[PDB]
């Protein structure tokens, strides 16, 4: 759904090494293609946060943009033999997988990129813990978390998870707890700064701020329904491009408005720009903020 | 329930939705000069670990 | 109660010389209506006459 | 009462440089006149002002009656993006463009008459800014604004748009607005006098003065589809000569009715005469008051 939100900021790479069977429809992101690792991100009633923040980076896109590094191993195999470090966090993460997909990507405790990999041709179960024997087969990765990536260089390695009356959430170990504690799956937000662990959150306070970046706008033409147009070919203030392009004040503040000498009419893109997080009152710039349902152990009596 | 914070209303807790009106323009972080709005999803949470029966 | 709802006004001319005269002085003293004065101003341009006592 | 709104008093010509296909079925405009530039004027749910002022002239009829001058060039092109004197005023507007149309005429700022033209067989777009590729294409144009025409020769060129509280409304830019403002896409009433500019107004105060004028009495050819006939050839009061003509009650009370000697039956116009307006607090006789959806910039600081 929503064909107007198919333009991805930056490079727009929704693939990874190993499962490059749909790279022709995801590099670049076309309109007639069937990107399996992006169609479920626009479905209504599942990930509302990604719908509110459409024009933003993801996990694999952040990896291909030199933002989030790869783990070791970056794609752990599902054929485990009483080991595999990428299973202790997957088993405690209660997710829903509608089969079809064979791989799934999520965020690890260190803050890199830890994903699973299934040998062809297997399909995930209702959770995604193992690929059983094999409609058709979606050669992609099912997003298990509703996080979004962004370009920022804000330092924040001296901050950890600080909650109130919480024992051990997820796979981390905050404070000591030896009395009565519960064991259930709850939705707890998280945020990772520049070179830091998977720091959880308690009271998320976002702040949408628009910018004049070229990826924060669209390019819709009229000459030739409406057809998309490449926004990177617009004129730059101070130089000269291939083609032209006009618009309003927001689009004209970054590109040269030629009015009658243009070939399209770009507008503003809804749901773009960098966001800020409120950490102890001081507004900070995170890198990946999302939601996940893992094991939460609260303090009781 | 707002479409942005629809996942918060899934829990069976006390909550409400009160809209507001704010200014626009580039003075507060807006692309359009028209007066913007505000979406607030306020939900209640317990404080004291003990209750009273009156 | 006088209210100005965004009105634009301009003054192209300036301040030039001019002769004044006397007409009649009516009204009252030590009252709310005061005393009305009549002055005959004869000038050649568009401006304003300023007068004061001692 | 008396559905005689199809007859066009006076000349009634709907022709323009470019639409040479409807030339044979455009001059004059009778009851059996076929043309897309006039059929859409009488349609329901589109042009309410023209339905309220049915017994009045249009734009092309005012041009052929030596009332509204023509621009240079009067018909522009929207194919090549090399620049033309028409996009500067078209980009600030926002009018709907129906399907299967190549031209779109409107009222310019200089008080003349400017229009565009699409090269065959390329039609227009949904907004009317550019032109795209191609049911059956029409042989006329489409009125972008909701204006009318009348017989008036009142002078009024030394005027200016007196609208306080707004900044750059319409096309006339009174003063800049770089601080706090709020723009939208509303409608603003305007009136163009003889050899003047598009002077916008705040409120509309129209008044139709009914009087026994030849332009307020329709007439058709009488015989044993009806055809229009010139009403100015009828005699005056107390006379029975020249071209005979009869009518009902208003035409018989104003002029004469020769019954069998008459060759054309006349009638009364359902609301017609001299239309006034209240501009600058002075009663003036305009040419054609219309509406348009342009950029309206208000003042807030």
């Amino acid at each position: 759904e929503d064909p107007h939100l198919r333009n991805r900021p930056g490079k727009g790479h929704n693939y990874i090494d190993g499962m490059t069977q749909e790279d022709a429809t995801c590099k670049p992101v076309t309109y007639a293609g069937a990107c399996s690792s992006f169609d479920v991100l626009l479905e209504k009633g599942k990930f509302p946060l990604f719908q509110s923040y459409a024009h933003h980076r993801t996990l694999l896109e952040a990896v291909h943009d030199t933002i989030i590094a790869k783990a070791d191993p970056p794609s752990c195999d599902l054929q485990s033999a009483h080991g595999n470090p990428c299973m202790k966090e997957k088993l405690v993460m209660k997710t829903h997988c509608p089969n079809d997909y064979q791989s799934a990507h999520y965020l690890n405790n260190d803050g890199k990129m830890a994903s699973v990999k299934c040998p062809p041709k297997y399909e995930l179960t209702e959770d995604c813990n193992f690929c059983r024997q094999m409609a058709s087969l979606k050669k992609g990765s099912y997003p298990l978390q509703d996080l979004f990536c962004q370009s920022s260089e804000d330092d924040g390695s001296k901050l950890k998870t600080k909650m109130k009356g919480v024992c051990e959430v997820g796979v981390q170990a905050l404070k000591k707890c030896d009395g009565q504690l519960s064991t259930a799956h709850e939705v707890v937000p998280f945020a990772v700064f520049k070179n830091s662990k998977k720091v959880y959150l308690d009271k998320l306070d976002l702040k949408t701020e628009e910018n004049l970046l070229p990826d924060s706008f669209v390019c819709f033409e009229h000459k030739g329904e409406l057809k998309s147009f490449d926004i990177s070919q617009c004129p730059k203030i101070g130089g000269h491009g291939s083609k032209k392009c006009t618009g309003d004040a927001a689009f004209c503040s970054a590109y040269e408005c030629t009015a009658q000498y243009a070939n399209a009419y770009c507008s503003h893109a809804n749901g773009s720009g960098i966001v800020q997080i409120q950490v102890s009152g001081v507004w900070k710039k995170p890198l990946c903020v999302g939601y996940e349902r893992v094991v939460v152990k609260r303090e009781l009596s | 329930t707002s479409a942005e914070f629809s996942f918060v209303g899934e829990s069976t807790t006390m909550r409400e939705n009160k809209c507001f009106e704010q200014c626009g323009g580039w003075g507060c972080g807006c692309f359009n000069v028209n007066p913007s709005c505000l979406f607030v999803h306020t939900y209640l949470q317990s404080v004291r670990k003990e209750a009273l029966r009156v | 109660t006088l209210m100005f709802d965004n009105f634009e006004v301009d003054f192209v001319g300036a301040a030039v010389s001019c002769d004044a005269a006397f007409l009649n002085l009516t009204g009252c003293y030590s009252c709310n209506a005061g005393a009305r004065v009549c002055l005959s101003i004869t000038s050649t341009g568009t401006g304003s006459l300023s007068a004061h006592n001692k």
